[PDB]
């Protein structure tokens, strides 16, 4: 029901000048704003379709040639929007799932089919270098839970082979649990 | 009909004033904005003040120098930069360039208040010399310096 | 009436060995230091022109081979010095000035003369990756000073051609607000 | 009376999996769990040499083509565990000393080196950039001490010529003192 | 103590005179002959007439002009040729240049009758515009033209 838009841009003045704008184009709250190697900066918004698209209009169209990229993920779930921008609270400890993917992309799309075909709750989504690099989800539940959330995800990136890994921890030792709870 | 930027600025025995007018046709073409691509000419007066440390005279125009513009207006936040040409008109010799206003395809640089910061340089970074005699020698170019005026834009004149 | 000292060494150990020097040496403020990719040591010092002038020679002349790079840039205002070590209070969330130029040498250049030419308050100053990578300055204040100094900014910085953009934004966004501080 | 394991993962979530698997598989202490550019992983475990041994032998055999690089450190000084996974307290700051060395391996050697070889107290182990990067080791206490757990370091070091520089820095500023040991 | 060339001309709005004085000192060097080097500097005064055509204001320095000299002793033949650079002195903004007379290595250019040509050219070559609106615009730039005076080189001063 909501929807996802990525914008990376050569300039980080640039960037913070189209953040300011998007956010002031429709009703979308910001993901991420943060400097990518070697000088570039993306900007992530979550929001409505409707608002999205046009977000991502305005900035796309006021990027010029400082442009990088462009996407709009449509018709993602919610949950995943607060594990992008942050943490969701993992108070589970039956199961742990952790899922990496090629690009951000694959993984976001990878952490919605799982969410919707299982009862797993996505504790966050961590992108290690820029849009474009190695990208992770963590899922947390029941034991079987975890196991289905981690099979779904692991079929939609290897469909297009941007899997990395895939692994079901369950019982995590405390001291992997807090690396995995913190991070 | 001429608008006048914001208060003049005495310094460095030079007196600096902007303006701006209707747009101008200026030769040889291929050089300043086209008028009718533009909105406002903005014109930047100077003259030698009393007294003056590079033996210039009172009134006379100050020449060569470098200067470069930049006019932002506080409304919408959009900023934009430019060179400003010297050339000669009915009321004299000055530095001016037609600028587009509210024909601007970037937009925001319409009626209302806007700032302006012009950037001069020595005359020696265009090849002006000095004479350095003890008899008709004058004092050092003063350095690179900003100046700011502040003035609100009432549209295409 | 201040000044600011850049000293780049190679060398983790002897960056660090440099400071205690150059801090010794003379009555400077450390502005920065921290290790840069690959391997590589940055270190910023501000202070009177003359214990600049004197603590810059001092760290070059014992920094041997493991010397990158040095630079003085004198006639800075004093508010370009915490901004570059840390920020400044910002009462005023109305508006924002960000200019990002190449290099911090024109960074800084302009953020001290957006300063002296205008009435805003320069918020930070912010080093993407080293001396010699991109660098902006953030001012903050009423509309018109914003303005002015941004723009102020843009042509010291563009002089050089090592300005990157230049964005004045009045009235951010709740959340934009945030990364602005933050 | 210690041992120092090092194991290094081409996947990030290869690297979380083995991490599970190795701190069930025997006693060991977490040290370090991070991703390490462009895109691996870097894991480091403590402990008694036998748990230390299987450890590092087990991750190594379920590995597979994920693995970067492994090693192990035996005859460890114990201030040297917790001086890598964090910092040791240093209630005198008469001296400081600092040794960087290429990798961390020639680091942590010289570090046992130099704790065993002295009556100074180690106060951090510092990898700038993975176990193959520059490293550098912290030291703290007398005048005297400090300069032989100096000198000591850089015998180690130098004998393998990956030594980068020696220091001593007797009464350092308080800001670069602070600055030393918070790091 | 500037010697005066000849008699001025009044052509094209603008008024054209002639003088020599020591030589000086022009910054920055290597531009300009070395003062050493030099006998003589010559300085070619240019204002602006009464009702100029190119919009230039009455007693108003001629700026961004392109002046070369040619300069000919009749007595012994020689002939030398050169250009005028713009320069600021204590007495105002002038042409002027170092020139080697009774120094010079070739000879012949020492006391006794001379006859100076100096051709000047529209501010236009060097980039300077002129208006060309109804309202504040102004007429074409003078053609390329030459003026010529005599004059008797009493040695250096």
């Amino acid at each position: 029901s909501q929807a996802i838009g990525i914008l990376e841009l050569t300039s980080i003045a640039k960037g913070m000048e189209l953040g300011d704008a998007m956010l002031k184009s429709a009703n979308v709250d910001l993901l991420v704003s943060k400097t990518i190697s070697p000088g570039k900066f993306l900007l992530m918004l979550g929001g409505d379709i409707g608002a999205i698209q046009q977000a991502i209009e305005t900035g796309t169209s006021q990027a010029g040639e400082m442009l990088v990229d462009s996407l709009v993920l449509a018709n993602i779930h919610p949950s995943v929007l607060p594990a992008i921008s942050g943490l969701n609270s993992v108070d589970k400890r039956q199961a742990v799932g952790i899922v990496e993917t090629w690009s951000v992309a694959a993984c976001i799309s990878a952490a919605d089919l799982a969410v919707k075909g299982s009862n797993v709750t996505l504790v966050r989504v961590h992108m290690a270098f820029g849009i474009g690099g190695k990208c992770y989800m963590v899922v947390a539940g029941d034991v079987l839970d975890v196991a289905a959330a981690v099979a779904t995800a692991s079929l939609a990136a290897g469909a297009k082979g941007l899997l990395v890994y895939a692994s079901i921890i369950p019982r995590p030792h405390e001291a992997m649990w807090r690396q995995m709870v913190e991070g | 009909g001429e608008v006048p930027i914001g208060d003049p600025k005495e310094l460095n025995g030079m007196e600096i004033a902007a303006v701006y007018l209707q747009p101008i046709e200026m030769e040889p073409r291929g050089i300043d904005l086209a008028a009718s691509l533009a909105d406002i000419h903005l014109e930047a007066d100077i003259h030698a003040l009393k007294n003056n440390p590079n033996g210039f005279p009172e009134g006379f125009w100050m020449p060569y120098l470098t200067i470069a513009y930049a006019l932002a207006n506080a409304d919408t936040g959009a900023i934009k930069t430019g060179t400003l040409m010297p050339m000669v008109a009915d009321d004299g010799p000055h530095y001016g360039a037609n600028i587009a206003m509210e024909k601007d395809k970037k937009g925001g640089f319409g009626v209302g208040t806007y700032a302006l910061t012009f950037l001069i340089s020595n005359p020696e970074k265009q090849g002006f010399g000095r004479h350095v005699d003890e008899e008709t020698g004058v004092g050092k170019w003063f350095e690179p310096f900003v100046v700011t005026y502040f003035f609100k834009y009432t549209g295409t004149p």
